């Protein structure tokens, strides 16, 4: 099996446009996700709130939808609760709260796309292991 | 038959403790210089 | 030899490796309760003694 | 006879839909728009005689009411089961991943 | 003259309810047009008594003393709720929240341990009519709920439970199940308790009252495995009443 | 409990003092060869 | 120091052979039993008391719960020929973990 | 935040799921962390009053910076593997972390222990050398041969 | 002739059947106290709420245990590292419910065993011996400190100290493996090399000396009568023993120097057990065994399991089941 | 019965310690 | 189907199910077998035939999992209940017996269906006299097992 | 506890038979010239 262009093709927006990431982008996304996110989201779960995970089906039912690059990039700038009702930048890392989450201070727009692509590609590799928790280790 | 469950150990110890006492005394008698 | 020969196949013999042997230990705890076995306890006494 | 009331509840609509009177709050994540804001309100104002009573929660925005209406088909109500609602279990039932 | 956590920590005072001076023999006026709440209710048990269970079943069973074995972890506190003025002038306290339960284990003579969930959960307690002022003659009497001492996830030593766990005795794979039904099928208790509060001191200026209480409730039934015992709890209480 | 505590404190102090005063009592010289 | 001491050097060195050699031989006998699943797995008196009395707990009953977790969580990948599929809901777990 | 009343929430054992009493009555966090109630830290002390953790402050006064700090510290607990995989022993690879507190504590226990061994080694040798038998027993002057038998 | 001078002479006397000495003055009362409390508790103590969740575990014979299952149960998790002597309890009944006996036993034992080690130094000095037997004993002693004191300190509770019982020991081992992957820790692996190798060299030395005993007895007498206690001549021929073993392997792999040989026999198990003790004492601060979970990955990113991942699955089963009612939050952080 | 049996064996072992130490065959240099 | 043939298809006669200190005859464990109950056939509410996954000899205890003819999981007995999806109550699992004592009978009460499913992990289901010997319900090995152990 | 009724006699003979064997041999050794 290989990490092919098809595996690396993921939804860009809610309208159905796709984008094909490079292998460089995939590697960048894993690195940056570990740098800034894995401390709570290792394996696609959420250690400080296990009710919400990073599975694509969960992201699709979020408000606004988060199962695409634009949704995930927007989340990393201005994160919301699952229903979109509350802005949570004060307790979740984001570009808006880079003053209190200093690891976000040096994340570029390009970095956010790479992190978003990692979150979307990894379940295409790992299946239900992604966001599955210890049952699937 | 619903016999007393301690009957077995009681009979066994009743035989073995004094029998062993006598065997000890007999054997150490035989082994004394002749 | 004897242990796998009593089981379903060689598969359940120890594999020849460091972590493989550790798995063998843990299998024996979970499936055989091997720490409870008085013959293993005598083994421990002989080795530690 | 002696009966496990949780297993019995699994044979009712509680085993098929979100029971507004009993189900732990994490289940509202199954559908768009319910969690956490409406889910908190639903659990806080339980129990309900019928599913439509959820629309009578005071203070709802019009969109909030519309989200409830779109999801009534996924809700049910059964009698409150003490074993499911004590211990704050509707807010945290000891299940994580 | 105001104590801090470090003044208190380890002394046992943290399990003690506030007290009032011997000069607190006043009266707190109730305005039937004003709404009130109890901002803090504290209950400090001083005696646990358990009803003996005799064989004869025609002799009157008595409550006997017990030894507390779970240390200074028994008091209920930070309890609050609405204090209604009823049309007949009585007051009704409706408990809404607080640290309103404590697991407690006491020991009978001879060693039998009695765990109970000492509690006033969902307390509704009312005074006598025509309470124009709360005084040292005011009493509260009411009922509360006693849920199962263990909640539904609790697993017994063989892994059996109600909302989780095995549903059989897995170490006896081919034993007959009928004889183990009471131990295998977990059940969740919910019963009623009763409590009386006797006001003994009142600070009219501050809205504070203190007194003695007696409450009666059932003990742990181990998720239905055995019959509970009847427990009587005596102690002192403190409450601060506020306009709300 | 108070009496038990006082008793144990006295007992412990006694043995600890024995230990310290014992090793102060010319211990290097308590050997079979050179008296230090 | 200890109350007893060796005095015979030949006995001492024979004892050094005897102790580890006998220990290993005993462990071998136990493993021959495990070849047949002839385990010392349980104490029957413990199981009878524990089955009837849900407040009775010992370190022996605690360790069997650990064993039950080991079997359920390790068997699907450790015994792939069995094609075990254990749905999440059947896995034995304590609270939260 | 989801609506639980954390003061009255009974856990599976009967103890408070979030809040309980220390053996001397102070209000403390529940669950296994009941053992850690002596802990004191600047992100937690605003919530503590004379009787311990204050339920009214818990209900009303928890600031976002406290939630942030608690989430940070929970997810940087000093647990990790020798190859610096952060987390519990069953954690998968991803987070490269072993707390400086673990490195500093483990290293200095190892060093302190061997230095106790070194103390015993050198103290026992200095005594034997000062008395003149650090190289062994004089065959012609074996002390035990000049002592009465024990029995 | 003064009483304190006479007393010091009896205490340090080399003629007592059992040596007392100044370490002995602490050792004797502390070990008697620990022994007496242990025996009484093991026989008759009621169940102990080890995990502080009002779920008392029965340890004693009279309360339903046998020799294999019985234990003196560690003190309650509610106590943590707090000092819980008898006079801190409102009653003996409370003291027993909360695991008081455990603290009394392990504290008196650890002090007494430390004094046992000093006593080994002390008598060796009085006998004109070289001093380092006590250094050999420091290996088992450090191991006892590891499981009864250091591990509780690191984890914040004596309820995680090793129980004083046979099945309780196994409980401690299995939970330790779940929480620290001790099997994959190199200090425990050195420990195994220490005790496996100690047992090996014990059998080896025993067999080699026994093999080269000089003929001094007849066919009907035990050969042990060929050695007389205190004889000046060695009783076996180490040149013959070395000639055998040097040919079994090769000449230079074998010891001809008895002093070198016996130093090796001391050093190998002592060093290995030192590392065992340091294993427990550093996993006490959660620096755990190697973690290779999901270390091998194929070209697409599929995890390719190794035997480490199977170990992990077994560890998980231990983890999720242990203390099944004590955890309310998703991470077991101590 | 079991408890009595376990304590009996233990008590015999402790008695054995006493005799093995204080009533041992005395080591003699010959 | 002869009762003797059905009885061989039962794990209580497997010599690898015993214990070193579980002494005596096999009858001391599961009891003195009296009669075949007949073949249990499990079905869900859709009417699909479901098959109980049998216990391998290695396992002192084993979960109850039911699959369709293709090995797809269709029902089970859950441990945790709050996220159960395959419970007998949710899936409407019934059991009908063919042959033996229970021939022609059908059970729909979930606790009863679950009890039969627990016996089906041992293979064919039998009625035992557990009273005559005060049997304890714990499997013991046969002369085949004891012979093999002693002689190895 | 519902223990095996033969456990007592099994333990008793397990101790007594080899123990008395050793005592017999010891005592007749002591009584030799
Ligand atoms: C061979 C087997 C047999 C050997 C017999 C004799 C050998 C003895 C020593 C063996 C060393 C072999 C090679 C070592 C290579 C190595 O270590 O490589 C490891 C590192 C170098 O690799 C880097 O190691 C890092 C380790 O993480 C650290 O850095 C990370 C990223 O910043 C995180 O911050 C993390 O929290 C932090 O711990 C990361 O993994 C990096 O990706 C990686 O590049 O070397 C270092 O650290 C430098 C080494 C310092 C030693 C540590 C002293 C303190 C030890 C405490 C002792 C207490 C008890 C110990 C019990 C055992
Ligand atoms: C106190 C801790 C402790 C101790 C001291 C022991 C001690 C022992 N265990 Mg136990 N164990 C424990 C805890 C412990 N165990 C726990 C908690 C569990 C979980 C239940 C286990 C599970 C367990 C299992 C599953 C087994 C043991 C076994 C044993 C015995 C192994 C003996 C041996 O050396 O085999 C080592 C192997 C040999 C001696 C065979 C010959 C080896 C040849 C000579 C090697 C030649 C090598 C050659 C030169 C090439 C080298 C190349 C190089 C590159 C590698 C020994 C009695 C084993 C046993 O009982 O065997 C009967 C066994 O199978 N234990
Ligand atoms: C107090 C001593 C101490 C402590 C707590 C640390 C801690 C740390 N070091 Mg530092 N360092 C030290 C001394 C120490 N170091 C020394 C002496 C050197 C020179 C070699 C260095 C050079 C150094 C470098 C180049 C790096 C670190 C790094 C690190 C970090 C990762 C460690 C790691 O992965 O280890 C891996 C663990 C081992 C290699 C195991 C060591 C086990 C030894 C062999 C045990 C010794 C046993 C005993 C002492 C002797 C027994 C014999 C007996 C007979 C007596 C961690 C914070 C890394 C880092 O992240 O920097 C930012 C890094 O890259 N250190
Ligand atoms: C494991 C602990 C331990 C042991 C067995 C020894 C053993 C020894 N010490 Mg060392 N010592 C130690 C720790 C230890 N020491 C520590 C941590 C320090 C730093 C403070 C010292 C500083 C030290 C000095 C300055 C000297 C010795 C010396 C010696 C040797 C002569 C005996 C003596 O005078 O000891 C004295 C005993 C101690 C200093 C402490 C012993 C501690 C053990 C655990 C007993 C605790 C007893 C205590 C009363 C318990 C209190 C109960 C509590 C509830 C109140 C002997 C080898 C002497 C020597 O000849 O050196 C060449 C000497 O002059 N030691
Ligand atoms: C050698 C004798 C000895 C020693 C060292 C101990 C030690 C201990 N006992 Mg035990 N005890 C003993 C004999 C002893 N006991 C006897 C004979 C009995 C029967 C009466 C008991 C009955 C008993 C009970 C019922 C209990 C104890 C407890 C304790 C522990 C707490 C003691 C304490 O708080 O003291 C405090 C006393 C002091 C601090 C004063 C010491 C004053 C000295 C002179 C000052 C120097 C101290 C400093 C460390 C210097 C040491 C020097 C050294 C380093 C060289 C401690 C382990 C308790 C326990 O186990 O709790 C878990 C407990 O409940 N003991
Ligand atoms: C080849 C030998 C052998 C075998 C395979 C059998 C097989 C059987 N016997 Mg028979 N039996 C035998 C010889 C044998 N027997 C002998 C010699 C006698 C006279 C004592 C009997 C008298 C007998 C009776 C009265 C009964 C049986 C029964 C049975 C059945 C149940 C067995 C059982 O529960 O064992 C249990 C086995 C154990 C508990 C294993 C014990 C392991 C020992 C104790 C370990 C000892 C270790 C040692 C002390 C360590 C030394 C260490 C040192 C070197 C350092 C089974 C078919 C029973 C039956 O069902 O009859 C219808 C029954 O009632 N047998
Ligand atoms: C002089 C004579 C010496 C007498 C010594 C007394 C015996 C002491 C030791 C007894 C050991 C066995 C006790 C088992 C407990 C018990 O009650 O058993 C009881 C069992 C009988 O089983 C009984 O049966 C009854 C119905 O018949 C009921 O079912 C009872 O419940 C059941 O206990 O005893 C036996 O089966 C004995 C025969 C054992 C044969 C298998 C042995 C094979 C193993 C050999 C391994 C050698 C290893 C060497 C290692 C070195
Ligand atoms: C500070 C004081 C500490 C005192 C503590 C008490 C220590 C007790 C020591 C053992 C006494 C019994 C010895 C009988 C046997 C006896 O008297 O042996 C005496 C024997 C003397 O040896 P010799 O070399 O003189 O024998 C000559 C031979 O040729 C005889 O043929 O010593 C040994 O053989 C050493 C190896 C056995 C060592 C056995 C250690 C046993 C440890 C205990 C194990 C079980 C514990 C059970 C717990 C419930
Ligand atoms: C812990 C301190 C976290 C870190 C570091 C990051 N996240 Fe997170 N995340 C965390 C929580 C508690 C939650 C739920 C918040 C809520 O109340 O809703 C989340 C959620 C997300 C989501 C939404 C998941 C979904 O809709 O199903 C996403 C997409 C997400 N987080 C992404 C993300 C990224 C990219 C991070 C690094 C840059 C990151 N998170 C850090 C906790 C924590
Ligand atoms: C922790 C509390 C204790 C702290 C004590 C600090 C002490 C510092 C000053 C010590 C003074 C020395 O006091 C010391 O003790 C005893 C009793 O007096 C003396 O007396 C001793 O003399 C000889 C010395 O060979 C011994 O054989 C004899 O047994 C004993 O009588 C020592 O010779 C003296 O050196
Ligand atoms: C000589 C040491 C005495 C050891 C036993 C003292 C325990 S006292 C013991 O306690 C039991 C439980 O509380 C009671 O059931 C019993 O009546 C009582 O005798
Ligand atoms: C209660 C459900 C119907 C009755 C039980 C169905 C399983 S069948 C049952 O199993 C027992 C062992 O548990 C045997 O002892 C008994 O002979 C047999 O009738
Ligand atoms: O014990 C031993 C005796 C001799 Br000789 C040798 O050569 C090696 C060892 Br190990
Ligand atoms: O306590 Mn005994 O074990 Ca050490 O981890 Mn946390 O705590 Mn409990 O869990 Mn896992
Ligand atoms: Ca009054
Ligand atoms: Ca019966
Ligand atoms: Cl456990
Ligand atoms: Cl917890």
């Amino acid at each position: 099996a290989e990490l092919t262009p098809e595996v690396l093709t993921v939804p860009l927006n809610s309208e159905g446009k796709t984008i094909t990431l490079t292998e460089k982008q995939y590697l960048e996304g894993k690195r940056l996700f570990q740098y800034a996110c894995a401390s709570c989201h290792v394996g696609g779960i959420t250690k400080t709130n296990p009710s919400l995970d990073l599975r694509t089906e969960t992201l699709a039912l979020a408000t606004p939808p988060r199962d695409n690059i634009e949704g995930l990039v927007d989340y990393m700038k201005n994160p919301t609760t699952y229903d979109g009702e509350q802005e949570i930048a004060e307790v979740h890392p984001s570009l808006r709260s880079a003053d209190i989450f200093p690891k976000m201070r040096n994340l570029t727009e390009k970095d956010l796309v790479a992190i978003a692509g990692h979150i979307l590609v990894e379940p295409k590799i790992l299946g239900d292991k992604w966001g599955g928790g210890k049952v699937y280790y | 038959m619903e016999v007393n469950q301690l009957g077995l150990i009681a009979t066994a110890l009743f035989v073995l403790v004094p029998s062993v006492f006598l065997i000890i005394l007999y054997v150490q008698t035989e082994s004394q210089q002749k | 030899l004897i242990y796998p020969l009593g089981q379903s196949s060689w598969f359940f013999a120890p594999s020849f490796g460091v972590a493989a042997i550790f798995r063998f230990l843990l299998f024996f705890q979970g499936f055989h309760n091997w720490t409870l076995n008085p013959f293993h306890m005598m083994g421990v006494a002989g080795v530690l003694g | 006879e002696l009966v496990n009331v949780v297993d019995e509840k699994l044979g009712t609509a509680y085993g098929e839909k979100i029971d507004l009177n009993n189900t732990n709050i994490a289940a509202f994540i199954q559908y768009r728009g319910l969690y956490p804001t409406l889910a908190k309100l639903i659990v806080k104002n339980a129990p309900y005689e019928s599913v439509e009573d959820v629309l009578n929660i005071p203070g709802l925005t019009e969109r909030q009411k519309q989200i409830l209406r779109e999801n009534l088909e996924h809700f049910t109500v059964t009698e409150v089961e003490t074993a499911l609602v004590e211990g704050g279990d509707r807010y945290n039932n000891g299940l994580y991943k | 003259q105001t104590l801090t956590y470090d003044d208190i920590v380890g002394t046992g005072l943290a399990n003690k309810c506030p007290t009032l001076d011997d000069t607190a023999r006043g009266a707190y006026p109730i305005d039937s047009s004003q709404t009130y709440r109890i901002a803090r209710l504290c209950l400090q048990p001083t005696t646990f008594l358990v009803k003996e269970e005799p064989k004869n079943k025609r002799q009157e069973a008595e409550f006997v003393p017990t030894k507390l074995v779970t240390r200074e972890t028994t008091s209920l506190d930070q309890i609050q709720g609405e204090l209604k003025v009823n049309s007949d002038g009585s007051l009704t306290f409706v408990e809404e929240d607080g640290i309103d339960f404590q697991p407690v284990t006491v020991q009978m003579a001879g060693g039998e341990r009695i765990p109970l969930l000492f509690t006033v959960k969902n307390l509704v307690a009312s005074t006598q009519p025509n309470v124009t002022s709360i005084t040292t003659s005011t009493d509260f009497k009411g009922e509360f709920n006693v849920p199962s001492y263990r909640t539904a996830n609790f697993l017994d030593p063989k892994g059996r439970g109600l909302a989780s766990g095995y549903d059989s005795a897995i170490a006896l794979p081919q034993a007959k199940e009928e004889e183990l039904a009471r131990a295998n099928v977990k059940r969740f208790s919910l019963t009623k308790g009763q409590i009386s509060l006797n006001v003994a001191k009142v600070d009219g200026r501050t809205g504070e009252i203190a007194g003695t209480f007696e409450s009666e409730q059932l003990s742990d039934d181990d998720m239905g495995a055995h019959e509970p015992h009847e427990v009587k709890i005596q102690g002192v209480f403190y409450a601060s009443i506020e306009p709300a | 409990m108070e009496t038990l505590k006082i008793t144990v404190y006295i007992v412990v102090t006694f043995f600890v003092l024995l230990f310290v005063f014992g090793f102060l009592s010319g211990d290097p010289a308590r050997n079979p060869k050179r008296k230090d | 120091i200890f109350g007893i001491a060796f005095s015979n050097k030949r006995w001492l060195h024979f004892f050094m052979l005897f102790v580890p050699v006998t220990g290993l031989w005993m462990s071998a006998i136990g493993v021959v039993g495990l070849a047949l699943n002839l385990r010392s797995y349980d104490f029957i008196s413990q199981e009878i008391r524990a089955a009837e009395d849900p407040e009775f707990e010992t370190f022996y009953t605690k360790n069997l719960l650990l064993n039950e977790g080991i079997r359920a969580w390790m068997a699907p990948q450790d015994q792939p020929h069995e094609n075990f599929v254990f749905p999440e809901e059947v896995l034995p777990r304590g609270n939260a973990l | 935040k989801l609506g639980a009343n954390v003061g009255s929430a009974q856990g599976p054992t009967g103890l408070g799921k979030y809040l309980m009493r220390s053996p001397t009555g102070e209000i403390i966090f529940g669950g296994e962390t009941m053992r850690f109630w002596d802990f004191r830290g600047p992100w937690l002390e605003p919530l503590r009053g004379p009787n311990g953790l204050d339920l009214n402050k818990i209900k009303n006064d928890i600031q976002p910076w406290q939630e942030r700090r608690a989430a940070e510290y929970m997810t940087h607990a000093p647990l990790g593997s020798l190859n610096s995989v952060g987390g519990v022993a069953t954690e998968i690879n991803s987070v490269n972390f072993v707390s400086p507190r673990s490195w500093l504590a483990t290293s200095h226990f190892v060093l302190a222990f061997f230095f106790l061994v070194g103390h015993l080694w050198h103290a026992g040798r200095a005594r034997a050398a000062a008395a003149g038998f650090e190289k062994g027993i004089d065959r012609e002057s074996e002390p035990v041969l000049s002592m009465p038998s024990l029995d | 002739a003064n009483l304190w001078e006479r007393f010091c002479n009896w205490v340090t006397s080399t003629d007592n059947r059992l040596y007392v000495g100044w370490f002995g003055v602490i050792m004797i009362p502390t070990l008697l106290a620990a022994t007496i409390c242990f025996v009484i508790a093991f026989i008759a103590a009621p169940p102990v709420d080890i995990d502080g969740i009002r779920e008392p575990v029965s340890g004693s014979l009279l309360y339903g245990n046998n020799i294999i299952t019985g234990a003196v149960v560690p003190s309650s998790n509610a106590i943590g590292l707090h000092f819980y002597p008898i006079w801190e309890a409102a009653s003996l009944d409370e003291w027993l419910y909360n695991g008081g006996p455990y603290q009394l036993i392990i504290f008196h034992f650890l002090l007494g065993a430390s004094c046992y080690m000093g006593r080994q130094w002390e008598l060796s000095y009085r006998l004109g011996m070289r001093p380092w037997i006590c250094v050999a004993y420091s290996a088992p002693l450090a191991s006892a400190f590891a499981v009864f004191l250091i591990y509780p300190i690191g984890q914040g509770s004596f309820s995680d100290g090793m129980p004083l019982g046979i099945s309780g020991t196994f409980n401690f081992m299995i939970v330790f493996q779940a929480e620290h992957n001790i099997l994959m820790h190199p200090f425990h692996q050195l420990g195994v090399a220490g005790v496996f190798g100690g047992a090996l060299f014990c059998a080896m030395h025993g067999s080699l000396v026994t093999s080269s005993l000089i003929r001094e007895t007849t066919e009907t007498e035990s050969a042990n009568y060929g050695y007389k206690f205190g004889q000046e001549e060695e009783t076996y021929n180490i040149v013959a023993a070395h000639g055998y073993f040097g040919r079994l392997i090769f000449q230079y792999a074998s010891f001809n120097n008895s002093r070198s040989l016996h130093f090796f026999l001391a050093a190998w198990p002592v060093v290995g057990v030192w590392f065992a003790a340091l294993g427990i004492s550093t996993m006490a601060f959660n620096l755990n065994g190697f973690n290779f979970n999901h270390s091998v990955i194929d070209a697409k990113g599929n995890v390719i399991n190794t035997w480490a991942d199977i170990i992990n699955r077994a560890n998980l089963g231990m983890e999720v089941m242990h203390e099944r009612n004590a955890h309310n939050f998703p991470l077991d952080l101590a | 019965m079991e408890t009595i049996t376990y304590v009996f064996i233990f008590a015999c072992i402790i008695a054995l310690f006493f005799f093995a130490i204080f009533f041992r065959e005395p080591p003699r240099i010959t | 189907i002869p009762e003797k043939l059905a009885f061989y298809d039962y794990i209580g006669n497997n010599p690898a199910k015993g214990g070193l200190f579980r002494t005596g005859p096999m009858n001391k464990g599961d009891g003195i077998a009296q009669a075949w109950k007949g073949h249990a056939v499990f079905r869900n509410k859709e009417g699909e035939e479901l098959f109980v996954r049998r216990m391998p000899a290695f396992f002192e205890s084993f979960p109850v999992i039911l699959t369709d003819k293709n090995g797809v999981v269709k029902a089970d007995i859950p441990f945790r209940r709050a996220e159960s999806k395959y419970s007998f109550e949710q899936q409407g699992v019934t059991v009908s017996f063919y042959g033996g004592e229970l021939n022609g009978q059908t059970f729909t009460d979930p606790p009863t269906v679950k009890s039969y499913a627990r016996k089906a992990i041992f293979g064919e289901i039998f009625e035992f006299d557990t009273e005559t010997l005060n049997s304890d319900g714990i499997f013991r090995t046969s002369p085949r097992g004891w012979f093999t152990f002693a002689h190895a």
